[PDB]
RNA sequence: UGAACGGCGGCCGUAACUAUAACGGUCCUAAGGUAGCGAAAUUCCUUGUCGGGUAAGUUCCGACCUGCACGAAAAGCGUAACG
RNA sequence: UCCCUGGGGUGAUGAGCUCCGGGGAGCCGCAGUGAACAGGCUCUGGCGACUGUUUACCAAAAACACAGCUCUCUGCGAACUC
RNA sequence: AAGGAGGUAAAAAUGGUAAAAAA
RNA sequence: GGGCAGGCGCCGAGGGUAGGGCCCGUGACUGGGGCGAAGUCGUAACAAGGUAGCUGUACCGGAAGGUGCGGCUGGAUCACCUC
RNA sequence: AUGUGGACCCGCCCCUUGGGGUGUGUCCAAAGGGCUUUGCCCGCUUCCGGAUGGGCCCGCGUCCCAUCAGCUAGUUGGUGGGGUAAUGGCCCACCAAGGCGACGACGGGUAGCCGGUCUGAGAGGAUGGCCGGCCACAGGGGCACUGAGACACGGGCCCCACUCCUACGGGAGGCAGCAGUUAGGAAUCUUCCGCAAUGGGCGCAAGCCUGACGGAGCGACGCCGCUUGGAGGAAGAAGCCCUUCGGGGUGUAAACUCCUGAACCCGGGACGAAACCCCCGAGGAGGGGACUGACGGUACCGGGGUAAUAGCGCCGGCCAACUCCGUGCCAGCAGCCGCGGUAAUACGGAGGGCGCGAGCGUUACCCGGAUUCACUGGGCGUAAAGGGCGUGUAGGCGGCCUGGGGCGUCCCAUGUGAAAGACCACGGCUCAACCGUGGGGGAGCGUGGGAUACGCUCAGGCUAGACGGUGGGAGAGGGUGGUGGAAUUCCCGGAGUAGCGGUGAAAUGCGCAGAUACCGGGAGGAACGCCGAUGGCGAAGGCAGCCACCUGGUCCACCCGUGACGCUGAGGCGCGAAAGCGUGGGGAGCAAACCGGAUUAGAUACCCGGGUAGUCCACGCCCUAAACGAUGCGCGCUAGGUCUCUGGGUCUCCUGGGGGCCGAAGCUAACGCGUUAAGCGCGCCGCCUGGGGAGUACGGCCGCAAGGCUGAAACUCAAAGGAAUUGACGGGGGCCCGCACAAGCGGUGGAGCAUG
């Protein structure tokens, strides 16, 4: 439990302050502080010293991975929000074409209005919901 | 009834003062007589005497007024500006020598009853004898 | 309350509450921390502000902020529990310092160097 | 006329992750199960899911509620004293 | 065990005899209500109100009983019943 | 019939519509 | 003569058995409350808010709300009995 | 043994808690050492007196929670005992029932107290570090001992834990002593010198121990003083910021000039130290000589001499100071209010300037402002708040007149209040900070005398407040029995037949199985029309036909009586709308819940049809509110004009008591109160201290239940709120008006066609 954790941040507080060497760096795209360093048996007897005079219960985990994602096809869809609540609606019919390109390119989008449809106040905020709903695959 | 025929007197005074009615009555007592004594005795009231109403001894008090000025209404000014009952029957004040107020710092008057009789600020301090602090007046 | 009742009872002293339980007499503390995030102040902002949870050397998961732009802080820093809420982050209490064990101010700062780190801008010229 | 024998619905959709559905539609009926209690002498999947109690708990208590098939006088619930 | 001591009772308000007792110190053992009779106890669910009543010949129970509740029938030749 | 005041009767078919804001 | 040791005995620290009393931390689950820009539903209060409102209370409903008893103006004017 | 003395014992004189003496009888002493020895130094023995510190005792003052209400059986008191320096149950025995409590016991949270100290005009709030006194602990607990003194920091025993030394048989240790290690924390130092000065212990001295003390070091942690320079020096050069291309600013600031001369070199050089000591005198007073510096050769004196550190917050208003690019509700400042959403004086950068300067900001902590728990110095009509109201316990306070008392109160004397600090004065180091001396003010309680004005205590008296006596009087004031009519549903009957019903419209509804409507008699229960009111009574919540019964409350008149019998009134008491409940009776109308109906998008609601709980009768139980005059109660004072209800008087009037309105003065922020005060004053109870959480939870008490009385907190927001003014706005209203209705005239919609 993460209660033992900050407790072992005190453990490290006297571990990273008696032996330079290693680097106690958390990962971003996953929680769990990572123990980086310059030695196999080194890191291991570190862990021993832990389970000796610091007694932590920490099922020494396998390092996790940051996983991005993508696609490979041109899909035309209908983002039609035909919903007229109690008068104000907030209805938004968005007709988008979506295109995919190389892994390493970057993020694109085009200021593409077929003639003059969607207001110029959605332009930097309709694509947000393209970005917004693209943090969660 | 009454808990303070003294402070009640002082009040009826305040009435006649604030209403401008030449004279007003207030029942028989020696102490009121002492006080009103002090009052005329420093040019404030117009006097007092042991009168009677219905068969009951009273003590009527006439009082002083100033000149009738114009402009902002005719209302002449008061002579007996204000009096405040200090030693209430809960705040039994007992001033002594080095004590004693200064009342309007210089003028006014303190009324205070001491070992010997009913004195005033300047008097009681001059005397060197003290007691209860009755009212203030200026 | 007529003198009597006043004497029988009492007009109680206001007391405080300390709108700032940094506690022990310790508004200076070892801010261990966890997380960073962003959060927003009422209807006219949006920023960063951390959350530094701290643990002090006595407890509490607070909301330790930061002295502004120029960050690193990751997860330890000894964020120096300090003090002062605003209309931002339902807390903003017990600020950070920069300097401490970590941060040491904005990369290049010319004013608030009394917390914003940078020593004495000797441009050596 | 129901402290009479008795009965006391189904199908679709809807909140800004998501999940859920106060909410609306709909075919049916005489009307669609109120409060309270609820994996119970009722729960099949089930040794259900969480929490305690243990070195370990299909048993037990507490709690969650998709009650296969609780429920109002074949009464529902709760109750100190007895068994 | 021994020293002292309280009141009921009978007889007299007492001797004797008897009931019920209070205290002080002292003696021996493994242990003294020394053997015979003689209760383990607490926590919490289930259900039933509770004492009880039932299957003589496998049952004692959460079934029946019950005080109590509503619903019905009975105007005296009661209605019910044989 | 002047006003003001003191107690008795009158009088809305239906309405959902928001909002950071501009001085 | 006694004295010291020794012997027994009083109180007694600590520990042990049981059951209370207060406080705190905590706990599946849960009531409620506060906070976040335009969420979904109705529109009760303020114009008689479109049924005058407000409320003690008791029964009811998705919810705000409703309604009976009574009370209260912080309710009501062609114009009705007077000041 | 010797026995001035001291001790006890029984008597005795004085005394009066165990103060001094005394008659009888017994117990007790002594230490001797030195030497210049026939004398003295140090010391001993018995007691009496001071000097000193402490023990015991009381007086007084001494934090928070009432959601801490009961506490106690060594408990309260005694006799006799034990023990201590000693009173005392502190401990034994025996024994009588007491002892503490809303003047807050008990329980718990918390704290070492003070002389002082920071803040505020002050009341006070807060605080108690170095320093001075009192207390308490020795790692935690008991424990005795030694002894003049202790429950003994560097002494003893035991137990506990804790840590170490060991050959693992055994043993040792307590830095809450002085530096120093380590954990802790954001943070609080040297493992230094001399006993030269003072002081403590010992010793005849010489002297010795002193981490007391007197000094050094470190840290801008505080206060204090001090240099980074002077003096000429430009319409002002350049460098840079700004600009409208004219310039402006930076700034005599800089450079150049002369001068002085921190730091630094050499030399001399401390006060801090004259006593103790030997010696002449006697070992006394006096007189002489001699020793004695840790700092440090630092202070400082003389001479030689170099211009020789500058930062920190701010520049939106509070709060003194603006221009320029960027940034673009992003990055961001922010004590408060907010500032930025592409021209930011608030962010970030740059010139300038405000401040402050060896310091400036930041947070934390406390006092103030905060008069914002109000004593000086607040409030309860509507913002926070009257307890629904009557009863009274205590308590709180009290009318006229005399005299005692001298408790409160006043005055002068006075003991103590140490020192230090506070103030003035003088002074010392070359100022300061800092220190040296003198003097006055000082709360407070002890002791003396005096004053009796005010409260009270005491005796006596008065009638103005209060009660009573007597006579008249008003009422829908409460408990009981009793009666009258109107009116609704219902039974029997009669007579009549196409509908009634209800509504905005209608329907559900009843009806040819004979309804709605009318008449004849019977049932029953519920509420009293008009009178009747802007009215009456009442403590409040309440009371409505009338008769009788019991019975309170109150009003005026007469001055007959009593003599302050008084006002309030924390708990306790009783009372109490309606709804709700229990046990029984009853039910006409009514009616929540419940069903139909119509309405709407929906109708669990308003409008309609039925219909139950319940609304009634008695006993009990709950006890709530807009219980609203939202205004406590009692009195006295301060304009009148009026409508009206009761009491008294020969009465077109006055006067007691009340009940509507107005408006002097006054009061209030305003509306509005204004002799029924929210005006001017005294007594007394309770209630309020930002909105929300919240009348929630907790504890505690009552309930049959639904609930109630008491009633916070964290956290959340910078507002909630009262009044009035404006302006809008309205499906409140009034008034006026127009081809609006009207009044009339010719049309549209229909046809074909034109065109939008």
């Amino acid at each position: 439990t993460k209660a033992d954790q900050e407790k072992l941040s005190q453990a490290l507080a006297r571990l990273a302050e008696e032996d330079p060497t290693f680097r106690v760096s958390t990962h971003p795209e996953t929680g769990q502080t990572i123990i980086s360093g310059m030695g196999e048996l080194h890191l291991e007897i570190i862990v021993d010293r832990l389970k000796r005079e610091f007694k932590v219960d920490a099922n020494v985990g396998k390092p996790q991975v940051a996983y991005r994602e993508t696609i490979t096809k041109p899909v035309d869809v209908e983002g039609k929000f035909i919903r007229q609540t109690g008068g104000r609606g907030q209805y938004g019919h968005v007709k988008i074409k979506v295109e995919p390109l190389p892994r390493g390119s970057g993020f694109e989008f085009v200021n593409a209005i077929v003639g003059g449809v969607i207001p110029k106040e959605y332009i930097p905020a309709v694509q947000k919901g393209i970005e917004e709903a693209m943090q969660s695959g | 009834m009454l808990t303070d025929p003294i402070a009640d007197m002082l009040t009826r005074i305040r009435n006649a003062t604030r209403v401008y009615k030449e004279s007003t009555d207030v029942p028989a007592s020696r102490f009121k007589e002492e006080i009103l004594r002090i009052l005329a005795r420093e040019g404030f009231i117009k006097g007092y005497e042991r009168v009677d109403v219905d068969g009951k001894p009273y003590l009527r008090v006439y009082l002083k007024y100033g000149p009738r000025r114009q402009g902002p209404d005719p209302r002449p000014e008061q002579v007996i500006h204000h009096i405040r009952r200090i030693s209430k029957p809960g705040r039994r004040v007992y001033v002594g020598v080095k004590e004693i107020p200064r009342v309007r710092r210089g003028l006014g008057i303190a009324i205070l009853s001491t070992s010997k009789g009913v004195l005033t600020d300047r008097e009681a301090r001059k005397l060197g004898v003290g007691g209860e602090l009755i009212c203030e007046v200026w | 309350p007529t003198i009597n009742q006043l004497v029988r009872k009492g007009r109680e002293k206001v007391r405080k509450k300390s709108k700032v339980p940094a506690l022990k007499g310790a508004p200076f503390r070892r801010g261990v921390c966890t997380v960073v995030r962003t959060v927003t102040p009422k209807k006219p902002n949006s920023a960063l502000r951390k959350v530094a949870k701290v643990r002090l050397t006595s407890g509490y998961e607070v909301t330790a902020y930061i002295p502004g732009e120029g960050h690193n802080l990751q997860e330890h820093s000894v964020v120096l529990i300090r003090g002062g809420r605003v209309k931002d982050l339902p807390g903003v209490r017990y600020h950070i310092v920069r300097g401490v064990y970590d941060a040491a101010g904005v990369k290049d700062r010319k004013k608030s160097r009394s917390k914003y780190g940078t020593k004495k801008p000797k441009e050596a010229a």
